[PDB]
């Protein structure tokens, strides 16, 4: 499963 | 949340009191939580997120998560009138899906003093034959029902505050267009004090 | 910027037997950045339908692809790997030798 | 302030138009959806879209299409509006933490017929007499009926100013005909003063109620006037007597 | 004993020649199961092993989704590392993350990954006790601020710990009869002359499963680091590895080397010699 990353912007 | 603890209906507190909404969810992949309180037709307002188990407090708010269980829950410490609400809470899916459970509606009870439970009849102030009864000042024990007629009208209860007065009072309101309904009557199909006041019609 | 150079290797995947059915691997490794030319060659001549794995990378974040056909090795027929890469100044060749 | 924009924030067209609702967002975030809000159904995710250009369908998605070409917008369409989608609608976008922030909502009505909308009637009802004499207060009851859809504001003024002390309007309208298809609505509210403020017939007591109806684009050629949106209100004086 | 999940994603930059090149892998272990591909023509997440293809169709529209998202996401943390290390938008970058987790023998878990590297330099990563970011430069620290506030952290370790964990035991549940299988290595030793005075001899290993594995050169049980050569482990293509040593001898002491093979599916560690008549 991967994960839910939305949003994680450098 | 629909399972054998379902959050069911509604939950009333004393003013004063601390609220426990505590909710149960049936996918153990959950792992962020986000309550909401909502009031009557308006947005759903963020209050509280919880990433992992434990318990999470701000002000008189604590976000609480049991992942054994599969417990989510929120506490409401000093339960004032204006928390009275639907509250949410919502979980993310393995596809980023955010899901709702059951809502809870809370209603903050205050006690009413001096409960002078009563049936008023109202005459409109322009076109005069026309009226509606005002069911008023009964205590928060008595349940209004919806009427056995269907050309009767009967409004849900309701409380006003008199801010300045420090009163509180409960009321609901009924109406017909029939010619025989009267106010007498208007409230029949309800269990209503066997001490509530009615007077004739009009007046003084 | 960090550049890496392939390190190359040319095998077959069973140990080889004359007329017997196989696979020739170019295995290239340890590569930055990620574009890469390989071709498997047939006595100096390109190899037309070759497959290779998805690209992916190790803990150091250098890359490793393997390319691959089926074949059937025969004594005089000479394979190998030509490789082209941002960090080399000419095609890398590695010939396949059953003792590698 | 920071959250989503809808538009618009009411309308009720017919079954069968195409419409399509606006979401924008200034915020940057990756993340937007629609969701819906029925009575006894909850709160239900329509559509979701991660980021630009990736889209998903919720629990609900039948009847519903979207589109995410760029981060800031993401329009909820409707091919062909039908009855069952009569709802009240909110958007919603997240950035890092995840967490949604809701849009103001948008409250659609889909009707079998434009000839179905009109304007509430209203009207205030004067304390009584024996309620004064009983408990030296005094309360006013307003009464709007026969509105649809039920797309109302209730608002309570005295000598010119809104008040908010001793107010209190019932959550949700009636339906006056529960069997009929587009029932008209009724709601309800209370005001209560003191028996000595209701007595003073220098008190003037108006119950207003803003009604969202048709547009100015919308087709209306009735003998009844265009139930547009408006307000409508009902007066009372106190009185000494 | 123990199992790890990696997902590995790349994101390259070609300018002039449309968005970036966009591909991640998921693996259990040393196996591949699941790719994705912004070039190729499906759009979806697929399966790459035999046993996640049980999985429902609802895997795969999830699964799908997330990864398209983070494509997306990655394709935006490319722009944002060139206005920070003000690049030009006519050269081409990369972009990796790789992330996944550990467990142990007992299947609970042992630790968690979750790490950025731009043009093959650490940028950013989870520390081991995932409770905060170590930040390589002045640009990753500005990243680490956001994903602070953000509670990134608190966010992936549930994840990692959680879901990634949950993942783990579902797959090796799942593939149970190759993924918890382990093939020994096949050896045997080839004897190489160069010179009549300095021969190689070369220790080969076949076969073996999962890929990890030591090979070690004794001479009069010696560990020898002069003249042994130690190529990277090959993946054979049937979901096997190889690897050789190899030392350069002087003539005629063939006899007195030894070649040493550790591998998970073997029990007692290999001693292997030249061994019959021949040198």
């Amino acid at each position: 499963r991967f994960p839910l990353t939305f949003g994680w912007c450098f | 949340q629909k399972e054998v603890e379902q959050n069911s209906g509604p939950l009333s507190v004393p003013e004063g009191a601390i609220a426990s909404l505590n909710c149960t969810y049936s996918d153990r992949g959950s792992q962020s939580f986000f309550w909401y309180r909502q009031y009557s037709g308006k947005s759903p307002e963020l209050i509280m997120s919880i990433y992992s188990n434990g318990d999470k407090e701000d002000g008189r708010f604590t976000a609480q998560l049991n992942k054994a269980s599969q417990y989510v829950s929120l506490l409401i410490r000093d339960s004032q009138p204006s928390d009275s609400a639907t509250y949410l809470w919502g979980t993310y899916n393995q596809g980023g899906k955010l899901i709702f459970g059951q809502g809870t509606e809370l209603s903050v009870k205050p006690n009413i003093q001096n409960p002078d439970p009563a049936v008023y009849q109202l005459r409109d102030s322009k076109s005069s034959d026309k009226s509606v009864c005002l069911f008023t000042d009964f205590d928060s024990q008595t349940n209004v029902s919806q009427s056995k007629d269907s050309d009767v009208y009967i409004t849900d209860k309701c409380v006003l505050d008199m801010r300045s007065m420090d009163f509180k009072s409960n009321s609901a309101v009924a109406w017909s267009n029939k010619s025989d309904f009267a106010c007498a009557n208007a409230f029949n199909n309800s269990i209503i004090p066997e001490d509530t006041f009615f007077p004739s019609p009009e007046s003084s | 910027m960090i550049q890496r150079t392939p390190k190359i290797q040319v095998y077959s995947r069973h140990p080889a037997e004359n007329g017997k059915s196989n696979f020739l691997n170019c295995y290239v490794s340890g590569f930055h950045p990620s574009d890469i030319e390989v071709d498997l060659l047939k006595n100096g001549e390109r190899i037309e339908k070759v497959e290779h794995s998805d690209l992916s990378f190790s803990k150091d974040w250098s890359f490793y692809l393997l390319y691959y056909t089926e074949f059937t090795p025969t004594e005089k027929d000479e394979y190998a790997c030509r490789v082209n890469h941002v960090t080399l100044s000419q095609p890398k060749i590695v010939k396949w030798d059953r003792d590698m | 302030e920071a959250q989503v924009t809808q538009n618009p924030r009411y309308l009720i067209t017919v079954t069968g138009k195409k419409l399509t609702v606006t979401c924008s967002q200034n915020m940057n975030h990756e993340y937007m959806s629609w969701y819906r809000q029925d009575p006894g159904l909850g709160l239900r995710q329509i559509y979701y879209s991660m980021n630009v250009e990736v889209t998903d369908k919720g629990d609900v998605p039948e009847g519903y299409k979207v589109s995410r070409k760029e981060k800031r917008n993401f329009p909820l369409i409707l091919e062909s509006p039908s009855p069952n989608q009569t709802s009240l609608y909110f958007c919603a976008s997240s950035g890092a933490s995840h967490e949604q922030y809701f849009g103001p909502g948008t409250r659609l009505t889909v009707t079998e017929d434009l000839k179905n909308v009109f304007p509430p009637e209203v009207a205030v009802f004067e304390p009584s007499e024996a309620e004064i004499s009983h408990t030296q207060k005094a309360t006013l009851v307003c009464l709007a009926t026969g509105f649809y859809p039920d797309h109302v504001e209730l608002s309570w003024w005295v000598n010119g100013k809104e008040v908010h002390s001793g107010v209190c309007t019932d959550p949700q309208p009636l339906k006056e005909q529960p069997a009929l298809n587009d029932s008209r609505y009724a709601l309800s509210s209370r005001l209560r003063v003191s028996a000595t403020f209701w007595q003073n017939p220098r008190n003037h007591f108006r119950c207003q109620v803003q009604f969202y109806g048709l547009s100015e684009n919308d087709e209306w050629t009735q003998d009844r006037a265009k139930p547009v949106t408006q307000i409508v209100s009902a007066e009372a004086w106190g009185r000494a007597d | 004993g123990s199992h790890s999940m990696r997902y590995f994603s790349t994101s390259v930059s070609r300018p002039g020649r449309g968005e970036p090149r966009f591909i991640a892998v998921g693996y259990v272990d040393d196996t591949q199961f699941v790719r994705f591909d912004s070039d190729a023509a499906s759009q979806r997440m697929e399966p790459r092993a035999p046993w996640i293809e049980q999985e429902g169709p609802e895997y795969w529209d999830e699964e799908t989704g997330k990864v398209k998202a983070h494509s997306q996401t990655d394709r935006e943390n490319l722009r944002i590392a060139l206005r920070y290390y003000n690049q030009s938008e006519a050269g081409s970058h990369t972009l990796q993350m790789m992330f996944g987790c550990d467990v142990g023998s007992d299947g609970r878990f042992l630790r968690g990954y979750h790490q950025y590297a731009y043009d093959g330099k650490d940028y950013i990563a989870l520390k081991e006790d995932l409770r905060s970011w170590t930040a390589a430069d002045m640009a990753a620290q500005i990243t680490k601020r956001k994903w602070e506030a953000a509670h990134v952290a608190e966010q992936q370790r549930a994840y990692l710990e959680g879901t990634c964990v949950d993942g783990l035991r579902r797959y090796l549940e799942n593939g149970k009869e190759t993924l918890q299988r382990t093939d020994p290595p096949k050896t045997h030793m080839t004897h190489h002359p160069i010179s009549d005075h300095e021969a190689t001899l070369r220790c080969w290993a076949l076969g073996f499963y999962p890929a990890e594995i030591t090979l070690t050169w004794q001479r009069d049980g010696e560990d020898q680091t002069q003249d042994t050569e130690l190529v990277e482990t090959r993946p054979a293509g049937d979901g096997t590895f190889q690897k050789w040593a190899a030392v350069v001898v002087p003539s005629g002491e063939e006899q007195r080397y030894t070649c040493h093979v550790q591998h998970e599916g073997l029990p007692k560690p290999l001693t292997l010699r030249w061994g019959s008549l021949g040198g």
